[PDB]
């Protein structure tokens, strides 16, 4: 308003020709351009100099070619419906369309209770064979003796994990608190199983929005974390992929003192995946030594080499067993895959450029890893190459 | 069950018969519920699809009108028949006869029978594509629709009082329904040919009814589109109402609220993956395809983990010659995307800073572009 | 049929690992060798396995695509966008993988052959490659049935 008032000041209208005039108003335009917020050109446009000096014909296309600029966009986000009940099942087939279209866990509770409500004995987990339980769960998930009970937990788990499949991660916290919330009152399986199904779920959480800027974790996930790993119970139906994701989610946030000493004997020698995220701990918190490192540099070469060998045409791409390691090599690809800690990627990049150069490429940490390897000919040089470029494309997504 | 017994030989006796069956049904028209029921288990009501929309005129009609006498019981049995038959019967004029029972839904009692016809219809394929969570079902009416998916977007997309809502409620199940998921192709055809908000819902809306059963649709929708458009196909009014549709899209969700946030679509992430394909279209000949790509890049997020160098450069080449090809062509009022673009690449990285500024003088003053500043 | 190969559908969408994708490709290589009708179902999943990063797969995916399309002409036009993507592709593997089946699928499309040889050439200029042979045997033999 200070410029407008001087503009209005040192013009002297009605007398300026028409050379000032078209100057002047030129420079009112090309000032409403430059200006980010749009409250601020109709603060220009609102002024008298604005509107006496231009047109009245081109006021309303600057106006309007500013609002176009950040136009604000509204978008129904409610899907199609033609529900016009007249029958029983047309009743059914559209409380259905709602069930699997909803996302909300109460609202699928009511749906289901007058589904349930309507029909005598028909089951109705099944009506979308899209709902996908992991067969680690199935059984213990089928074998609930209530009708509406086992619906319920089925479709609140398969939504809950289709949800965090597409990212879908406060609907999927809303899902698994509820069905975890339901299954309280009647198993301690099913408790314990939401229970790691919503450890996951943090982790993912946490590892999608909480992370990708550098901040650490909220230190209660991490307890959580350490307590699924030292868990040992036998009954409960464990997936891999949990603990394969705790082992990462330990990588990612350099909890090495975790991984090298607090880490109980009996997880190495049952998971794997454990034994790896040791290794590669040990060897990454030991850089700095120049013979120290050594020691777990050695053991984490044995152990991927195995990985990568064939013990008896063969091809380790093309079989996927006959490995000489603890994992199959597209496990390991996947575990790394799971990895964006940039110490680690470059310690297995070393690793793998060391492997590939035997039978050159430079990779930082060459000279930590041993040179001469036993059972040369168990070695897949092809599996070793196509590791390693996936693991540069990997790394390169990671950081480009 | 003299029925069953009558049609197990008619089905055998039927053999090659493409004239004389048609001529019977020709026949027993013109004075059905028999003859529908034995051709549920034959292929006689596949021949005959393509004769029933073309025989079905309005005499026809008023001839089933006056036929309806049957009682109400008899009718919903009849009509469940109908609805099993074009569900599990119709081979390749399944379109055809699909916009004659839309088209015969906007003699009133016949309209009513036919919308009652289509919403059976939808109830029947919502059971028959996703049940039994075993082989999947084939449903064969649905089968001859995946040839038709472009042009039932299309007829989505005129958005009239009725039809829209039962074309994409069957360009949901058809997307639900394909093995080979052909639900990013819809979502193309919405994004690439859509020119109002309005019809920019209706993507939006499939989305939202294909999130909550199928994953990964924006990245495929995008790719295919994209593809497209470096291709010789999608003719470039099409690339710039896809380009400024996206750039909605980005835009609306960028202004969140209740809306992105129930969606989760994603559509500036999924977008900031194709960056590389994006970038090229500032520079292309036609120039509101050029403009479109520009207002999208200008939102359109970067990746979340960095700009590669190479895409990096690429951008800060096309922004700046967007910006002196705006600033030639459209002059001030024209460069606020690709200032902005600029600007955004500029607080990437000191390296994307030091690349604008010097990309940005040298442009300024080359021997071109030079007239536009004295 | 159409039913007998949805889990073969699903083994190839759902391939995360090089080593499912690679046997998945592999099982369909046998039996369209055996049955060469059933890769029409696969058409739009080869296309999205033809631009694979990593090399097996996607010269499987180009072999068993190509063999598709000396069925029917009519899937020609269908593998157009995918190829000139393809060719136009930052990967430079998918670049030279498809330059050296530019001839044959140049031969199999023939309505969209200028467009192709154009991106080619295109590819060939800007980048820095050599197209210059590929290029000359699909027009030699585009002229060979053109002068029919």
């Amino acid at each position: 308003d200070f410029l407008l008032e001087v503009c209005s000041r040192s013009v002297n209208l009605e007398k300026a020709s028409e050379s000032l005039k078209g100057n002047m108003a030129a420079f009112l335009k090309n000032v409403c351009l430059g200006l980010e917020d749009l409250q601020y050109v109709f603060m220009i446009s609102s002024h008298e100099l604005f509107i006496t000096l231009l047109k009245d014909e081109e006021r309303k296309l600057l106006v309007d070619q500013m609002r176009k600029r950040s136009p604000r966009v509204n978008l129904c986000i409610k899907p199609v419906t033609s529900f016009y009940p007249a029958s029983a099942s047309v009743n059914i087939g559209q409380l259905e369309h709602q069930l699997i279209l909803s996302v909300d866990p109460w609202r699928i509770r009511q749906i289901l209770i007058e589904l349930h409500g309507m029909t005598s004995e028909r089951q109705f987990w099944t009506v979308s064979n899209k709902w996908e339980v992991p067969s680690v769960y199935s059984g213990v998930i089928l074998g609930i003796k209530d009708n509406l009970t086992r619906d319920l937990v089925y479709i609140l788990m398969a939504k809950g994990l289709h949800c965090s499949t597409v990212k879908d991660f406060s609907h999927a916290k809303q899902l698994f608190a509820a069905c975890l919330e339901l299954v309280t009152e009647f198993s301690p399986k099913l408790r314990q199983v939401m229970l790691n199904e919503m450890l996951l779920l943090d982790i993912h959480t946490h590892e999608a929005g909480t992370g990708q800027a550098g901040e650490r974790p909220p230190s209660d996930l991490i307890s959580r974390v350490r307590g699924y790993l030292e868990m040992r119970l036998p009954d409960i139906p464990l997936r891999q992929v949990i603990a394969e994701e705790c082992v990462a989610f330990m990588l990612n946030w350099r909890e090495n003192e975790y991984l090298t000493l607090q880490v109980p004997a009996f997880l190495l020698q049952s998971n794997p995946y454990v034994k790896l995220g040791q290794l590669l701990a040990a060897t990454c918190k030991e850089l700095p030594g120049p013979k120290e490192s050594r020691r777990t540099a050695k053991d984490l070469w044995e152990v991927v080499v195995q990985i990568c060998s064939v013990s008896s045409r063969v091809s380790l791409i093309k079989q996927r067993e006959s490995t000489l390691g603890i994992m199959y090599r597209s496990e390991l690809l996947s575990f790394i895959k799971k990895l964006r800690e940039p110490l680690v990627l470059t310690i297995i990049l070393s690793l793998f450029v060391k492997l590939h150069n035997v039978r050159d490429i430079t990779a930082e940490h060459i000279s930590i890893w041993p040179s001469s390897i036993p059972n040369l000919q168990s070695v897949d040089f092809e599996a070793v190459a196509i590791t390693v470029k996936e693991l540069v494309r990997y790394t390169l997504s990671i950081n480009p | 069950k003299i029925a069953s017994v009558v049609g197990i030989l008619g089905h055998l006796a039927s053999r090659h018969g493409d004239s004389i069956r048609r001529e019977l049904l020709r026949m027993f028209h013109d004075s059905v519920p028999f003859l529908l029921q034995l051709a549920v288990m034959s292929p006689a009501l596949l021949g005959t699809v393509s004769g029933e929309l073309v025989d079905c005129p309005a005499v026809l009609s008023q001839l089933q009108q006056h036929l309806q006498g049957f009682p109400r019981e008899e009718l919903d049995n009849m009509l469940n028949l109908a609805v099993h038959l074009v569900s599990q019967a119709s081979g390749a004029g399944a379109y055809r006869l699909l916009q004659f029972l839309v088209d015969t839904a906007m003699p009133d009692t016949v309209r009513e029978a036919c919308d009652r016809l289509i919403q059976l219809l939808l109830l029947h394929l919502q059971k028959l594509v996703h049940h039994r969570g075993p082989p999947p079902r084939l449903v064969p009416f649905l089968d001859a629709l995946k040839n038709h998916v472009g042009e039932l977007c299309g007829e989505t997309l005129r958005l009239e009082r009725k039809r829209f809502l039962w074309q994409h409620q069957l360009l949901g199940l058809l997307s639900v329904y394909t093995r080979p998921s052909c639900g990013p192709e819809a979502l193309g055809h919405l994004l690439s040919r859509a020119r109002s908000p309005e019809e920019l819902s209706l993507a939006t809306q499939l989305y939202a009814g294909l999130v909550v059963s199928l994953s990964g649709l924006l990245p495929l929708a995008f790719r295919s589109c994209l593809a497209r458009v470096h291709a010789g196909t999608l003719q470039p009014p099409f690339t710039a109402r896809f380009l400024r549709n996206l750039a909605l899209l980005v835009g609306w969700e960028q202004q969140g609220g209740e809306g992105p946030a129930a969606l989760g679509a994603h559509f500036g992430e999924s977008a900031s993956a194709h960056l590389s394909d994006l970038a090229p279209l500032l520079l292309h000949p036609e120039e509101e395809v050029a403009e479109a790509a520009a207002s999208l890049l200008a939102i359109c997020p970067f990746p979340s983990e960095a700009l590669s160098p190479s895409q990096l450069l690429g951008l800060v080449r096309a922004g700046v010659h967007r910006f002196f090809a705006s600033l030639r062509l459209h002059g001030p009022p024209g460069v606020a995307s690709a200032c902005q673009l600029l600007t955004r690449l500029s607080q990437t990285s000191p390296a994307g800073l030091k690349a604008v500024l010097q990309l940005l003088v040298e442009g300024a003053l080359h021997r071109g572009n030079t007239e536009l500043f004295g | 049929t159409a039913a007998e190969m949805a889990p073969y559908m699903k083994r190839l969408s759902r391939g995360q690992t090089v080593e499912d994708l690679l046997e998945v490709l592999s099982d369909i290589d046998e039996m369209s060798r055996r049955r060469p009708e059933i890769l029409s179902f696969f058409s739009t999943n080869l296309q999205r396995l033809m631009s694979s990063a990593e090399e097996c797969c996607r010269n499987l995916a180009f072999s068993l695509a190509l063999r598709s399309m000396q069925n029917s002409p009519s899937i020609a036009a269908a593998f157009l966008p995918t190829f000139m993507y393809c060719l136009g592709s930052q990967d430079f593997e998918v670049v030279q993988t498809a330059l050296r089946n530019l001839p044959e699928y140049a031969l199999l499309c023939q309505e969209h052959a200028a467009v192709l040889l154009h991106r080619a050439f295109l590819v060939g200029m800007y980048g820095q490659m050599d197209p210059s042979a590929q290029i000359s045997e699909a027009l030699r033999i585009l002229h060979m049935e053109a002068v029919m």
